[PDB]
RNA sequence: AUUAACGAGAUUCCCACUGUCCCUAUCUACUAUCUAGCGAAACCACAGCCAAGGGAACGGGCUUGGCAGAAUCAGCGGGGAA
RNA sequence: CGUGAGCCCGGGUCGAACGGCCUCUAGUGCAGAUCUUGGUGGUAGUAGCAAAUACUUCAAUGAGAACUUGAAGGACCGAAG
RNA sequence: GAGACCGAUAGCGCACAAGUAGAGUGAUCGAAAGAUGAAAAGCACUUUGAAAAGAGGGUUAAAUAGCACGUGAAAUUGUUGA
């Protein structure tokens, strides 16, 4: 069977990308016939369609790093790419 | 339909034409004639064998360029390839034969692979694109492919008979 | 016949010197050669989840030894019914070291 | 000049055409002038390369630098099992050359000898000398009687048939080696009863060669496959601005004579050619059954010639062996065939007799620092193990 | 005529630096290489071993000699006044 | 048969017109012209199909699956994509 | 209405869905391509193949006329024979 266009319907009722569109591999006899919007919403519902979870991008090591930045860490002269200037410029200062 | 023999009559023999095969001709050629003159059921079996490299068809006409191999011993040769599409049609041919001779009634067992050849077809038409805006042929060379299943003097008359006399 | 071993398969010499972005799919198929010059059989199916291992550290990581359970099976209708194929799967051992072959 | 600057040729026309060697086994193309004064003596023998080491000794040399200091030399070390005899080939003269003109074959000959006689011995009925053994018990061998006779009347050179003990060795090929040797010595008569009383009968390259002898050792290069002009000749490579590649020669030939000369360096095979290098001394024969073969008078520890680890890629060796100075043609593993000088020696170098002070035995497969398994272990202590 | 600054402008020298070089060696990827499939073009009097002679004064063919043994694969850049 | 350009006959294929002799007539005879148009070779199963990092396992479909599809794993574009 | 004309590379560029298809921004440029058989009677049916097709069988005076169709040269190619 061929589900591109399963995939293409299903990306567009549940309002994500088709690289999250998940087509249970052991019902696809039963999903080659939903061939409208109508019938694919009805397999969501079913549970034959599944919409992944997004990939996990977590941030606590920048806030780790955040956090160590307030207390002094990781701020020496081997950190320093930027000018002065560039890091905070005098004319905020004297502002 | 008229095939190259016409001294094997149609009523003891195999036959299938096959036509407009877009095969290498030049492939086609060297593979028949390794087939050619053997028993059905040996010629059967090698080309199954080239299919899997298991035995090698030898290169003698069309073979320049090409390259050496270890199972080209058998036939005396260096030259050797594998043609798998030129294979895969004339066991086609053989199996159609094969099919036609049982209908007939003859004996599959000793059935003999006696005449077959490769001609070529007419040409097919494509193009590839050459630097500086130049175009040149690029040109198929498809085959037809035939196939048959059998299985005195007085002085001399004088000496003769003086020579029967005096001989015991 | 039919009969399944645990196998050892010293990954790490098969892998010398091959060319990164060819040896995890060369890791494959040197375990489909390790399966048939075990089991005398050209018919090798390989378990999904022994994929995810061998492909576990990427292209170029694979495993310097591998764990596995070779299954000679016999094969119902499909193609060539009187033949044998062997299934290969996957020993879920953190150390597969110090280990020989076991008939399971 | 018209050659601006000129310069010697790259490469010896001596040594064309430079091809793979017709023979895996290095062959013995010319033997000594058989003096026949001389005893009754084999002249060549068969060894296995199984590596290098370095050696110790004291230098003896007078009006040299280092007339009496020591100085360290790399020796090669060449495993030699005892050999069999198994055959008898007599030679005559005749106006065309040398002429083989009958062969006599000891009975029982064993599988290493039968090998050599086929491709596929595995699948075999081992038919070989199977009707020739009739001869040795019909008619109480005079069948052999006969050829020898025939050999001492007739023949002016005799040879035997060597055979190798590649059983021995820690090789995975059971093919022996089989030679001819030549019989240098006395009459035609003692060669005879000397070869016929070696059959069957194993020869150790004690008896053949001596610890101060300078021998020739001949043996097949190691290959290198298609390599180019600059490997093979050792000609100047091209300035980097060069097009269409700088390993290559420049001028291959002038317009006249219209034709590429054998004398122009090419492309092509390097390496596996049959080479015989001369001129190598001796250091010692060691035995295989003694348990301080590399042991001398200053070094008296109990240690054998085999590395810690063993050879690279060879083994050990539990077989007489000799220690020969420098490098010699060939690599690991390859059998290499020991000849006796055809030259006379009066130089003080090559009357030179040697005396061993110290044998290397660290490992080769890395920086070895310790001679034994004892030394590792009183300088390192205990371990975990 | 002289000129500070400027210059992917031309030139000389010095310091640093380095395979440019003495003098080459080694490694990796993609080719070349072998296989399956697909599959051109330039060029082509006929062809394709030399030496000397003569000749339109530098021959593959002529003359006199040397010689000369099927079929081929990978390179190569003397010749074909390619 | 003829010195020759050519002519004649026998054998095979083919299916609707054709020839000798005397005069008259001409867009009347090809090996070339880097001739024109069409067709076909050797080269030759040869050069080659090498930029843009990369694919693998199972199952289904099917006569046939590296480049169809689903699942799983591994990757790339990395918001001047 | 005719011809001591041409006869499908000839005769008009066009004997045919020809100033057409196609090219060029445009002015303009501009082809190739006729013939089964008296009559489609254009191969029913069986069998091998996934199929294209093949082998039998049938139509015809003829398939040595099968829509790649009157005859079917040469270059070039295959088999057999010498
Ligand atoms: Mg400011
Ligand atoms: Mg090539
Ligand atoms: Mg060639
Ligand atoms: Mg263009
Ligand atoms: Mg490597
Ligand atoms: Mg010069
Ligand atoms: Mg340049
Ligand atoms: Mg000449
Ligand atoms: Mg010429
Ligand atoms: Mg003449
Ligand atoms: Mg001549
Ligand atoms: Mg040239
Ligand atoms: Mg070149
Ligand atoms: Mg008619
Ligand atoms: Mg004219
Ligand atoms: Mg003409
Ligand atoms: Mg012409
Ligand atoms: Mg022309
Ligand atoms: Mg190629
Ligand atoms: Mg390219
Ligand atoms: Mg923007
Ligand atoms: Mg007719
Ligand atoms: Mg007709
Ligand atoms: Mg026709
Ligand atoms: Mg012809």
């Amino acid at each position: 069977v061929n589900l591109r266009t399963q995939k293409r319907l299903a990306s567009s009722v549940l309002g994500v990308g088709q690289r999250k569109i998940w087509l249970d591999p052991n019902e696809v006899s039963e999903i080659s016939n939903a061939n409208s919007r109508q019938t694919i919403r009805k397999l969501v519902a079913d549970g034959l369609i599944i919409k992944k979870p997004v990939t996990m991008h977590s941030r606590s090591r920048a806030r780790e790093l955040n956090l160590a930045r307030r207390i002094g860490r990781h701020r020496g002269f081997g950190k320093r790419k930027g000018t002065a200037d560039a890091r905070m410029p005098e004319q905020v200062l004297w502002m | 339909v008229r095939y190259a023999a016409t001294e094997i009559a149609p009523a003891k023999s195999a036959r299938s034409r096959g036509s407009y095969l877009r095969v290498s001709f030049k492939n086609t050629r060297e593979t028949a004639q390794a087939i050619n003159g053997w028993k059905l059921q040996r010629a059967q079996k090698f080309l199954e064998n080239v299919l899997e490299k298991k035995e090698a068809v030898p290169m003698r006409r069309y073979a320049g360029g090409t390259g050496r191999a270890a199972q080209g011993k058998q036939f005396g040769v260096s030259r050797a390839r594998w043609p798998a599409k030129s294979a895969e049609f004339l066991l086609g041919l053989l199996k159609n034969a094969e099919a036609n001779a049982d209908a007939k009634g003859l004996d599959t067992g000793n059935l003999v692979v006696k005449h077959i050849q490769v001609n070529q077809a007419p040409k097919q038409r494509r193009r590839t694109y050459r630097a500086h805006g130049r175009i040149n042929p690029y040109m198929s060379n498809p085959c037809h492919i035939e196939l048959i299943l059998t299985e005195l003097s007085s002085r001399q008359r004088g000496a003769r008979v003086r020579r029967a006399i005096t001989a015991a | 016949d039919v009969v399944a071993r645990e196998y050892t398969i010293h990954m790490h010499k098969r892998m010398h010197g091959v060319t990164f972005k060819k040896r995890a799919p060369r890791a494959i198929k040197e375990i489909k050669e390790f399966a048939y010059k075990a089991m005398g059989t050209t018919d090798v199916r390989i378990d999904p989840q022994l994929n995810k291992k061998v492909w576990e550290q990427g292209v170029k990581g694979v495993a310097y030894r591998l764990r596995v359970r070779i299954s000679r099976r016999r094969n119902d209708e499909e193609g060539a019914k009187e033949k044998l194929y062997s299934y290969v799967q996957a020993v879920n051992v953190k150390n597969p070291k110090g280990l020989h072959t076991v008939v399971v | 000049s018209h050659r601006k600057y000129e310069a010697p040729r790259h490469g010896s026309l001596a040594y064309l055409p430079r091809k793979r060697a017709a023979r895996h086994r290095g062959k013995v193309k010319s033997f000594p002038k058989d003096d026949a004064k001389k005893p009754v003596h084999l002249t060549a023998a068969m060894g296995y390369k199984a590596g290098m080491t370095t050696i110790v000794r004291d230098l003896d040399r007078p009006g040299a630098k280092a007339h009496k200091k020591e100085v360290v030399e790399a020796v090669t070390i060449i495993d030699t099992p005892p050999m069999i005899v198994v055959g008898l080939v007599g030679y005559i003269e005749t106006p065309r050359g040398l002429r083989s003109l009958t062969t006599v074959w000891a009975e029982h000959l064993s599988d290493e000898v039968k090998r050599r006689f086929y491709k596929n011995w595995y699948k075999s009925k081992k038919k070989a000398f199977t009707k020739y053994v009739k001869k040795h018990s019909d008619n109480n061998g005079a069948a052999i009687t006969r050829e020898l006779e025939r050999i001492k009347k007739y023949c002016t050179v005799v040879r035997v048939l060597a055979h190798t003990q590649i059983r021995k060795t820690p090789l995975k090929q059971k093919k022996a080696h089989l030679m001819e040797i030549q019989i240098n010595g006395g009459s035609v008569a003692d060669k005879v009863e000397f070869g016929h009383g070696l059959f069957e009968k194993p020869v150790s390259i004690d008896s053949i060669f001596e610890k101060d002898e300078v021998i020739d050792v001949i043996a097949v290069t190691k290959g290198h496959g298609f390599t180019g002009v600059t490997a093979r000749w050792g000609t100047k490579k091209l300035p980097r601005k060069t097009h269409k590649g700088l390993r290559k020669v420049a001028c291959i030939g002038a317009w006249h004579p219209s034709h590429v000369q054998w004398t122009v360096a090419r492309a092509g095979q390097a390496g596996y050619h049959h080479r015989t290098s001369v001129n190598h001394k001796i250091y010692r024969i060691g035995k295989g059954d003694a348990e301080d073969s590399a042991a001398t008078e200053v070094d008296v520890t109990k240690k054998k010639i085999t590395p810690m680890g063993g050879f690279v890629r060879y083994g050990e060796i539990n077989n007489d062996f000799v220690m020969v100075k420098g490098s010699v043609p060939g690599v690991k593993k390859r059998v290499m065939t020991l000849r006796k000088s055809m030259f006379v020696h009066t130089s003080r170098k090559a009357l030179e007799k040697v005396e061993l002070k110290w044998i290397d035995t660290s490992s080769e497969f890395g920086h070895g620092a310790f001679q034994t398994p004892a030394e590792k272990k009183q300088f390192q202590g205990t371990l975990k193990k």
